[PDB]
C-alpha cells in the first residue's frame, strides 16, 4: 500500500481577502492545513507521497508549461525542507512573500490544471495504490465567463474519474455561501456507492476544515477480515478496524558513524550448536518447573492454544445495562460489514444493527483474531451514526467491539468501612466543580513526549540554534483555575480539613 | 505474604455414586482439586498445601489413636506442591468404601494447621471441604470448632455436589443437580453448614457454598489465598492550594503467562548449546560488515535520516515533573464516549489508607461528581521517568465503598478518522420488513438476561466476567499430561471447558427455529474469484 495526494490550491484575490478581522485568510487556512497534514503524516511515519500545486498564479512553473500553474512540489515523502518551505508562506508576512515571489491573479482553464495533475501522477514510478486530488477554493463558478472552459473541465474530470483519480473539493466560507451544485456537482468524485447529497459544509474554522481534510484523505486500513458465524450455517464477513492506536515513538535505527548510511544487520548467525547454522527442526521447546523439565515441539506449542477457527461466533444478546463501562480491558475495536467476501452481508448487518438499537441490547460473541489464539468474550455494542453540525462523521455506524475481562483479569479491593460526607460539603464541591466545567472534545490533548521528540528531530535536521521547547497543554493551568476558583477552596478546606494537617 | 491451605476430600462410598447423566461426585471433586493444584504448581507460589481424606477404608489421622476420627487418612502434610501430588491425586486416590463424620475431618485439619504452622510466617490460613453431606454425623463439637476457628482466624469454604439455590453438563451455567433429589441427610448437613458458616463469615457467609460444576467456572477456590495488590500512594490536586492524599490500585490487568517457552536442542535438550550471533553491514551493494563503533544511533524523519546520539537523546528528551495526579477540569459524562477508552489497565482510586479527612473530602468529591453527572479529566504520571497520561476519572459509588475510576484517554496522534458509508441510507441494503421481524424474533429468542420476580432486576444467564481464562487451564492440563505421559500425544480439550464456554442449551434450542427462518430470508453466497 502506497498512495499519494495533491493539494491543489487556488491563488485568487478572494483567496487573500478575510471575511472578518477575527477570521483568517482562506489561503492561510489552506497553507496551515497542509503543514498540519505533513506533520501528521511524519508522526504516523506513513509511506504516502505528497505534493502541492497552485493555480491562478502570475508566474507559472510546471513541466508541461501551462500558464498560471505552479508545481511547487513533486510527489514525495514529507521532508523538513518541505515543511520550512510551507512555513515560509503562513501568516500575513508569508502571504506577502507569496505575493512577491509567486504573484496571484490570472485566467486559467481547470481542464489544463487537471491535465497537469494527471501528468504529475504519470510521473510516478512505484505502484501508486490510490489516486486522490483535493482542491481548496471559495469560488463556485470558475468558468462563469468561459463556457468552453467549463465543458473542457467537465470532460477532463469525467475522464480522470474514469482514469482512476479521486477529486475532492474542500470549499471555503465565502460571502454568499459556497454551493457545489452550480458547477462541481458533476465534477467532484461522487461516491457511486451512495447518493452524496449529504456533504461537508462550508469551511470556516481551521480546526473544522482540518478535521474534514484528515477524515477525507486517509484510506481505511482493515486490520482483519473475519467471519461472523451466527451458527454453523449462517455466516457473514466483517472488517475489524481500530479507531484508536497508541502512537509509540518510532524506533531508532543504526547509522554508519561517518557516512550516516542506513546500516543493515542482514545477519542472524547461529552458533556451533549445529556448526555455523542450525536446522529449525532440531529446536524443541521446553520449560522447567522445580527440578522437572518438560519438553514440547513447536507444533505442539501451537496446538495447545487452538480452540476454534478465527472469527466471531455469536452466543447471545444482552441488555447494555448489564454490561459495564468500568470493566475496560484493552482498546476497543470497530466492526463494519464486508460484502467483498459474502454477498448480501450488509443487509443482514444493517437489519441486526437497527433491531439491536431498538432493543437497546448488545451482542455477545467469542472473538478469535488469528489461528491458534485463545478466545476472549467480547460484546458487540450497536453504535448509531452521528453527524456534526458541519456534516462530519463524528460517529461511524456499525458495531463497536468491546473486550470483556476474564475473572483472572479481575482483582479484589482490600478495604475497611467507608465514610460519607455532609450534604453541605457535597454542595460546596458541586459549586467548585461547576466553577471548572468545560466541554471536552476528544481532539484536544497532544502527547508531550511525541511533540518534544519531534521538535528535537526537527531542530537537528534543520540545524537550528536550539530545539524549541514545546508548551504542554496537559500541564494544568494552575494559576488560571486558582483565579477561576476564588476563595471557594479555602472555605471547603475549613469545612472539611482539621486545623492541623 | 505466604498462605497455607489444606484440602479435605470426601472419598466415601456414597461420594462415588454416578447418577446417569452426571459424573460421580468423587470424579467432579477430583477434577476440582486437579485444577486447583495445577494452578498452584504452575504458579510456583510459596504457599504450601496439605491434603487429608476421609471415607478411606483405613485411617491415618494423628488423632486416630483413641478409636476416633477413623476412616481419615492424612495423605499429604503441609508441603509445597509437586508433580508427585498430581500423580497421586489422579491415580493413587481411589473411592473409599467408608463413611465418616466430616466434623472429625475438620478436627484433624485444625490440628494439622496448628501443629504444622510452627516457625512459619503463613500470613493466611484457609481450609476447603469437598463433601456431599450424604453421611450422618454428631453435632457435639461444632461449637468448639467454630470457637477455635474464630480464635485462630481460619477461613473456610464448602463445596457440594449441588448448589444452594436438561442434561447436567458439567461446568454449565443454567441447570444444576435436582434440588429435590437430596436425601434429607444432606438437608441436615446443609443446615449445619449454613449455621456454622453464618456464624463464621456473617451474612456474606452463605456466599461461600459452591457446587462442583459451578466451582469449575469460578475462581472461588483462590478467593482466600490470592495476594492482594499493592497501593500506589500519590496526591491529586485541584489547582495549587487544594490536594488530597490518596492511594490507587490496579483493578483490571490482563493476566499473562509467566514462564515463556525455551528453545533447546532436539538431541541434548539444552538451551546452553544454542546461541545466536549477528553482523552489521551497509545496505549498499558489495555488502561490507560494519563494526559497532562505526554504528551510531539515528532517527528517521519521513524521507529524512538524522543521526542522534543516545546521550543527546537523554539531554533533549522531555522531562516530567515527577509523580503527579493533577486534575484538569470536568465535563459531561455524555461527552466522554466509552469507546475512547485507551491504555491497558484501570485504576480504582481510594482515599489514602486511614485518613478520615481524606476520606471525607474524597467522598464529597465523588458525590458531587455523581449528582452533577460530571467526570474528571486528570493528568496522570506514574513516575518521573514515565510518559504522562491524560484520562478520565469518574465516580463509582457502591453500598460498602466508594472510589474513583481512572482510564487512560488518547491523544490526537492515536486517533484515526475513517469515513464510513451509512447503512440506513442505502437503497441497495435496506432490509425488508419481514426480515426485520425475523431479526427481532431471533433477538428475542437469543436473549441472555431475564427480568426476575418482576422486581425489574435483570438476572444474567451467562456472566462472562465470572468465567476465567480457559487458556491457563488448557495449558496446565497439557503440561501435566506431558509431564506424566511423555510419549503420549496431547489430550483434547476437556468437555467441561466447552460447557463453560457455551451458553445454556435453552437459548440455542429456542433459537433453532428463528435461525432457520433467517437462513431462509437472507440470501448469502461467497465470492469466488478475485
Ligand atoms: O455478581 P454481580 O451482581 O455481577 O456483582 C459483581 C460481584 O459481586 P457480588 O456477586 O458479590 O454482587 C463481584 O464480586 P466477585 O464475584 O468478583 O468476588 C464484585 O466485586 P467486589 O466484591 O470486589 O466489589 C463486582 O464489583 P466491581 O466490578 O465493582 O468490583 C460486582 O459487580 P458490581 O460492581 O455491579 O456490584
Amino acid at each position: 500500500g502506497r498512495d499519494s495526494l495533491i493539494f491543489l490550491v487556488d491563488a485568487s484575490k478572494a483567496m487573500f481577502e478575510s471575511q472578518s478581522e477575527d477570521e483568517l485568510t482562506p489561503f492561510d487556512m489552506s497553507i496551515q492545513c497542509i503543514q498540519s497534514v505533513y506533520i501528521s503524516k511524519i508522526i504516523s511515519s506513513d509511506r504516502d507521497l505528497l505534493a502541492v500545486v497552485f493555480y491562478g498564479t502570475e508566474k507559472d512553473k510546471n513541466s508541461v508549461n501551462f500558464k498560471n500553474i505552479y508545481v511547487l512540489q513533486e510527489l514525495d515523502n514529507p521532508g523538513a525542507k518541505r515543511i520550512l518551505e510551507l512555513d515560509q508562506f503562513k501568516g500575513q508576512q508569508g502571504q506577502k512573500r507569496f505575493q512577491d515571489m509567486m504573484g496571484h491573479g490570472s485566467d486559467y482553464s481547470l481542464s489544463e490544471v487537471l491535465w497537469v495533475c494527471a501528468n504529475l501522477f504519470s510521473d510516478v514510478q512505484f505502484k501508486m495504490s490510490h489516486k486522490r486530488i483535493m482542491l481548496f477554493t471559495n469560488e463556485d463558478n470558475p468558468h462563469g465567463n468561459d463556457s468552453a472552459k467549463a465543458s473542457r473541465a467537465r470532460t477532463k474530470a469525467g475522464d480522470l474519474r474514469d482514469t482512476g483519480i479521486f477529486l475532492d473539493l474542500m470549499h471555503l466560507k465565502k460571502p454568499g455561501g459556497f454551493d457545489i451544485s452550480l458547477f462541481y456537482r458533476d465534477i467532484i468524485s461522487i461516491a457511486e456507492d451512495e447518493d452524496l447529497r449529504v456533504h461537508f459544509e462550508e469551511s470556516s474554522k481551521l480546526e473544522d476544515l482540518l478535521r474534514k481534510v484528515r477524515a477525507k484523505e486517509t484510506r481505511k486500513r482493515a486490520l482483519s477480515r473475519l467471519k461472523l458465524k451466527l451458527n454453523k450455517d449462517i455466516v457473514i464477513s466483517v472488517g475489524i478496524y481500530n479507531l484508536v492506536q497508541k502512537a509509540l515513538k518510532p524506533p531508532p535505527i543504526k547509522l554508519y558513524r561517518e557516512t550516516n548510511e542506513p546500516v543493515k544487520t542482514k545477519t542472524r548467525t547461529f552458533n556451533t550448536s549445529t556448526g555455523g547454522l542450525l536446522l529449525p527442526s532440531d529446536t524443541k521447546r521446553s520449560q522447567i518447573y522445580g527440578s522437572r523439565q518438560i519438553i514440547l515441539e513447536k507444533e505442539e506449542t501451537e496446538e495447545l492454544k487452538r480452540f476454534d477457527d478465527p472469527g466471531l461466533m455469536l452466543m447471545g444478546f444482552k441488555p447494555l445495562v448489564l454490561l459495564k463501562k468500568h470493566h475496560y480491558l484493552r482498546p476497543s475495536l470497530f466492526v463494519y460489514p464486508e460484502e467483498s467476501l459474502v454477498i448480501g452481508s450488509s443487509t443482514l448487518f444493517s437489519a441486526l444493527l437497527i433491531k439491536c438499537l431498538e432493543k437497546e441490547v448488545a451482542a455477545l460473541c467469542r472473538y478469535t483474531p488469528r489461528r491458534n489464539i485463545p478466545p476472549y468474550f467480547v460484546a458487540l455494542v450497536p453504535q448509531e451514526e452521528e453527524l456534526d453540525d458541519q456534516k462530519i462523521q463524528v460517529t461511524p455506524p456499525g458495531f463497536q467491539l468491546v473486550f470483556l475481562p476474564f475473572a483472572d483479569d479481575k482483582r479484589k479491593m482490600p478495604f475497611t468501612e467507608k465514610i460519607m460526607a455532609t450534604p453541605e460539603q457535597v454542595g460546596k464541591m458541586k459549586a467548585i466543580v461547576e466553577k471548572l466545567r468545560f466541554t471536552y472534545r476528544s481532539d484536544s490533548f497532544e502527547n508531550p513526549v511525541l511533540q518534544q521528540h519531534f521538535r528535537n528531530l526537527e531542530a537537528l535536521a534543520l540545524d537550528l540554534m536550539e530545539p524549541e521547547q514545546a508548551v504542554d497543554l496537559t500541564l494544568p493551568k494552575v494559576e488560571a483555575m486558582n483565579k477561576r476558583l476564588g476563595s471557594l477552596v479555602d472555605e471547603f478546606k475549613e469545612l472539611v480539613y482539621p486545623p492541623d494537617y | 505474604n505466604k498462605a497455607a491451605v489444606v484440602l479435605c476430600m470426601d472419598v466415601g462410598f456414597t461420594m462415588s455414586n454416578s447418577i446417569p447423566g452426571i459424573e460421580s461426585p468423587f470424579e467432579q471433586a477430583k477434577k476440582v482439586i486437579t485444577m486447583f493444584v495445577q494452578r498452584q504448581v504452575f504458579a510456583e507460589n510459596k504457599d504450601e498445601i496439605a491434603l487429608v481424606l476421609f471415607g478411606t477404608d483405613g485411617t491415618d489421622n494423628p488423632l486416630s489413636g483413641g478409636d476416633q476420627y477413623q476412616n481419615i487418612t492424612v495423605h499429604r502434610h503441609l508441603m509445597l506442591p509437586d508433580f508427585d501430588l498430581l500423580e497421586d491425586i489422579e491415580s493413587k486416590i481411589q473411592p473409599g468404601s467408608q463413611q465418616a463424620d466430616f466434623l472429625d475431618a475438620l478436627i484433624v485439619s485444625m490440628d494439622v494447621i496448628q501443629h504444622e504452622t510452627i516457625g512459619k510466617k503463613f500470613e493466611k490460613r484457609h481450609i476447603e471441604i469437598f463433601t456431599d453431606l450424604s453421611s450422618r454425623f454428631s453435632k457435639s463439637q461444632l461449637d468448639i470448632i467454630i470457637h477455635s476457628l474464630k480464635k485462630c482466624d481460619i477461613s473456610l469454604q464448602f463445596f457440594l455436589p449441588f448448589s444452594l439455590g436438561g442434561p447436567f453438563r458439567l461446568g454449565g451455567h443454567g441447570p444444576s443437580f435436582p434440588l429435590k433429589g437430596i436425601t434429607e441427610q444432606q438437608k441436615e448437613g446443609l443446615e449445619i453448614v449454613k449455621m456454622v458458616m453464618i456464624s463464621l463469615e456473617g451474612e456474606d457467609g452463605l456466599d461461600e457454598i459452591y457446587s462442583f460444576s459451578e466451582s469449575l467456572r469460578k475462581l472461588c477456590v483462590f478467593k482466600k489465598i490470592e495476594r492482594h495488590s499493592i497501593h500506589w500512594p500519590c496526591r491529586l490536586t485541584i489547582g495549587s492550594n487544594l490536594s488530597i492524599r490518596i492511594a490507587a490500585y490496579k483493578s483490571i490487568l490482563q493476566e499473562r503467562v509467566k514462564k515463556t517457552w525455551t528453545v533447546v536442542d532436539a538431541k541434548t535438550l539444552k538451551k546452553e548449546d544454542i546461541q545466536k550471533e549477528t553482523v552489521y553491514c551497509l545496505n549498499d551493494d558489495d555488502e561490507t560488515e560494519v563494526l559497532k563503533e562505526d554504528i551510531i544511533q539515528g532517527f528517521r524523519y519521513g524521507s529524512d535520516i538524522v543521526p542522534f546520539s543516545k546521550v543527546d537523546e537523554e539531554q533533549m528528551k522531555y522531562k516530567s515533573e515527577g509523580k503527579c495526579f493533577s486534575v484538569l477540569g470536568f465535563c459531561k459524562s455524555s461527552q466522554v464516549q466509552r469507546r475512547f477508552f485507551m491504555g491497558n489497565q484501570v485504576l480504582k482510586v481510594f482515599a489514602a489508607r486511614d485518613d478520615e479527612a481524606a476520606a471525607v473530602a474524597l467522598s464529597s468529591l465523588i458525590h458531587a461528581l455523581d449528582d452533577l453527572d460530571m467526570v474528571a479529566i486528570v493528568r496522570y504520571a506514574y513516575d518521573k521517568r514515565a510518559n504522562p497520561q491524560v484520562g478520565v476519572a469518574f465516580p463509582h459509588i457502591k453500598h460498602n465503598y466508594e472510589c474513583l475510576v481512572y482510564v487512560q484517554l488518547p491523544f490526537m496522534e492515536d486517533l484515526r478518522q475513517y469515513m464510513f458509508s451509512s447503512l440506513k441510507n442505502s437503497k441497495k441494503y435496506a432490509p425488508t420488513e419481514a426480515q426485520l421481524n425475523a431479526v427481532d424474533a431471533l433477538i428475542d429468542s437469543m436473549s441472555l438476561a431475564k427480568k426476575d420476580e418482576k422486581t425489574d432486576t435483570l438476572e444474567d444467564l451467562f456472566p462472562t466476567t465470572k468465567i476465567p481464562n480457559p487458556r491457563f487451564q488448557r495449558l496446565f492440563q497439557c503440561l501435566l499430561h506431558r509431564a506424566l505421559h511423555p510419549r503420549e500425544p496431547l489430550p483434547p480439550i476437556q468437555q467441561h471447558i466447552w460447557n463453560m464456554l457455551n451458553p445454556p442449551a435453552e437459548v440455542t434450542t429456542k433459537s433453532q427455529i428463528p435461525l432457520s427462518k433467517i437462513k431462509t430470508l437472507f440470501p448469502l453466497i461467497e465470492a469466488k474469484k478475485k
